[PDB]
Order: C-alpha cells, then sequence, then structure tokens
C-alpha cells in the first residue's frame, strides 16, 4: 500500500428518492463531486480547480443512464429492498481545543446504507446552521458510505454541542456529545 | 488546464 | 426519517489501482445492486464477470459488444493513466506539515498517574512516526495511540499519549517524522 494509489470514480442512483451522486476519490478523499442542482463541478479544495478540470455534462447523463438501470435492476431483483445498515457516529475537533480560539467540529458518520441521512448541529440543545459545512457521500469498499459535518465554533466552557444523526436504520436520533474539559 | 476523463456509464441488459 | 417506503440502491464505481507510480496499472469497474457487487470487469481478466445471478444478463449483454469491449481493455491508458496525470500534482505530491503540540491529560498533581497528549494534526499523507522519550530514553510500553484519523478534508490526525507518573526534573519529548519534514519536530514537556 506504500507504493499503491488508488483514484474511484464512484457514482450511484437512489430510488424512490431520485437521488444521485458522481465524485472521483483518490486514496479515500474526495477529489470533486457534481452536484446536480447546480449542475456544476465542485472541488473539495480550491487549489484543486487550478490544476484541473471536468466536463460536467458528462457527469450528468451519466447519472440518467445509472437511473434507467436502478428501474431495469430493481424489476429483475423481484423489487428486493435495501437492508438498512446504521452508521456510526464519532465527534472530534480538528485541532487541539484552545479557549476563545477558533477550531472546527467534525461529525464523522460511517459504515451506513442507503445514502441517506440527517444531520443536525445542535449547541445548548439549539439548531445550529452558521458556517456549517459538509461532503457528499463517500463509497467504501464494502458498499456502505461515509460522510463528514462540519462545525467552525469558538470553544468555551459555556457550550456543549451534539451531532444528530438520523436514518433509517436507527431506533431512535443519534446524539453524540461534546465538551471542553476544564 | 487538464480534464479528468470520464468513465462513460453504460446501458445494462433487458427493459 | 419518517419515510418507511423501501430503497432501491444502484452503484457503478471505476477503481483505478496504481504500482510504482504508473508502472502497473489494473482497472475493476464493479456493479452494486443495494449491498451487493453483481457484475465487474477485471482489466486482468479483460471481459465482464458475473458475481451473482442478478448480474449475469449483463455480462454476457456486454460481452457481445466488441466496441465497448475494446475501450474497456485500453481503459487503464486512456481512463486510468491519464487521471493519474491530471491529479497527480495535487494528490501524490500533496505534502501538508503536521502541527505537533504537547499537553497533560488532566490536571492531575505530580507522583501521581498521567497522560501526556501528543497531539499531531492537520498532516498529509498519511504515514507518520510518533515517539515519546523521557530523559532522552525512548519510551514504547505505555504507548496509547488513537491511530490514523481522516478529517475528510485532505488532512489526517493522530493522538499519541503516554501513560507516565511524572517526577520532578523529568523531560518527556514527543518526535514526530513525516514526509513533508526532512528533519523531526520535537516538542518537550517539563514536570
Amino acid at each position: 500500500i506504500k507504493e499503491e494509489h488508488v483514484i474511484i470514480q464512484a457514482e450511484f442512483y437512489l430510488n424512490p428518492d431520485q437521488s444521485g451522486e458522481f465524485m472521483f476519490d483518490f486514496d479515500g478523499d474526495e477529489i470533486f463531486h457534481v452536484d446536480m442542482a447546480k449542475k456544476e463541478t465542485v472541488w473539495r479544495l480550491e487549489e484543486f480547480g487550478r490544476f484541473a478540470s471536468f466536463e460536467a455534462q458528462g457527469a450528468l447523463a451519466n447519472i440518467a443512464v445509472d437511473k434507467a438501470n436502478l428501474e431495469i435492476m430493481t424489476k429483475r431483483s423481484n423489487y428486493t429492498p435495501i437492508t438498512n445498515v446504521p452508521p456510526e457516529v464519532t465527534v472530534l475537533t480538528n485541532s487541539p481545543v484552545e479557549l476563545r480560539e477558533p477550531n472546527v467540529l467534525i461529525c464523522f458518520i460511517d459504515k451506513f446504507t442507503p445514502p441517506v441521512v440527517n444531520v443536525t448541529w445542535l449547541r445548548n440543545g439549539k439548531p445550529v446552521t452558521t458556517g456549517v459545512s459538509e461532503t457528499v457521500f463517500l463509497p467504501r469498499e464494502d458498499h456502505l458510505f461515509r460522510k463528514f459535518h462540519y462545525l467552525p465554533f469558538l470553544p468555551s466552557t459555556e457550550d456543549v454541542y451534539d451531532c444528530r444523526v438520523e436514518h433509517w436504520g436507527l431506533d431512535e436520533p443519534l446524539l453524540k456529545h461534546w465538551e471542553f474539559d476544564a | 488546464l487538464s480534464y479528468y476523463k470520464l468513465g462513460a456509464s453504460q446501458r445494462v441488459a433487458g427493459d | 426519517m419518517g419515510d418507511t417506503r423501501p430503497r432501491f440502491l444502484w452503484q457503478l464505481k471505476f477503481e483505478c489501482h496504481f504500482f510504482n507510480g504508473t508502472e502497473r496499472v489494473r482497472l475493476l469497474e464493479r456493479c452494486i445492486y443495494n449491498q451487493e457487487e453483481s457484475v465487474r470487469f477485471d482489466s486482468d481478466v479483460g471481459e465482464y464477470r458475473a458475481v451473482t445471478e442478478l448480474g449475469r444478463p449483463d455480462a454476457e449483454y456486454w460481452n457481445s459488444q466488441k466496441d465497448l469491449l475494446e475501450q474497456r481493455r485500453a481503459a487503464v491508458d486512456t481512463y486510468c493513466r491519464h487521471n493519474y496525470g491530471v491529479g497527480e500534482s495535487f494528490t501524490v505530491q500533496r505534502r501538508v506539515e503536521p502541527k505537533v503540540t504537547v499537553y497533560p491529560s488532566k490536571t492531575q498533581p505530580l507522583q501521581h498517574h498521567n497522560l501526556l497528549v501528543c497531539s499531531v494534526s492537520g498532516f498529509y499523507p498519511g504515514s507518520i512516526e510518533v515517539r515519546w522519550f523521557r530523559n532522552g530514553q525512548e519510551e514504547k510500553a505505555g504507548v496509547v495511540s488513537t491511530g490514523l484519523i481522516q478529517n475528510g478534508d485532505w488532512t489526517f490526525q493522530t493522538l499519541v499519549m503516554l501513560e507516565t507518573v511524572p517526577r520532578s526534573g523529568e523531560v518527556y519529548t514527543c518526535q514526530v517524522e513525516h514526509p513533508s519534514v526532512t528533519s523531526p519536530l520535537t516538542v518537550e514537556w517539563r514536570a
């Protein structure tokens, strides 16, 4: 694995949600994906888009073919549905925490399928939507998915945070907690 | 800029 | 998530595997229905093969298309090698230096047990070597590592902790070796 690298073009279509995805992965990290609503290439880091380009229309045409294939295979399997696999959730910071110095909470969601999840950040039980960012569903060798959500924040002794994840494989919404430890 | 080449999605058998 | 309707998933994965830069290249095209791989194309095999019964109609249908077969046979060059070259500068050659800090896990008094944390964050690629030292002597016995953590943003982090009973005058050192730097990074903590 020292000399080996792996580039994966991973795409999917999901029914009845009519959800599609197209992305490139290098050694497990996303290079880019295509936003279907905006019909655009979205580079995972800005600098990537300054060395490379991609014609997103090809991705859209691929997704249309994937959709037609998804309907044929569904019929061929006697309409066999996927079995929900619930995700694992972890919350970490991206660097050592210092009081009143900006940092980022990472909510890592792993080993689940189908690729549909509902994620909410809670500060002191209240939804937080400011500055948040997220990745698309990333492929796994076991054909499950991974996802990352991010919340910039100002660490203090006075706030608690939760990443709340909803998925059809969970009996109830899952809350993973983070606090500063004085 | 150089371009990523697309892996073309193919049509499956049947209908 | 309220919607209990059944779900149907179709995945398509083109895996380009590279060894020795691009000296050896293998293409693996995989079709996955729900959670089962149904049909694949392995460049070492040269034709579509069914993994399950569900995929047998597709493999045979695809194997009768000589144009598709020849294109896929050449995709190791037209597809894999091309995309490696396109992204080489910001993937294979990506180097981001780690930030290394050392801090006690808890403000537990001296002559009592404590966990010293060596935090190594923000680095790329993943290969890294972290070592603990007490007064210049390498400590291998009380080292508890979180392992390699992928942040999802093309950076990694790892927490390597040393179990210690700190006594006065002792100096602990965390040494980190990573391809982004030629000489090791060293951070010390005084007891």
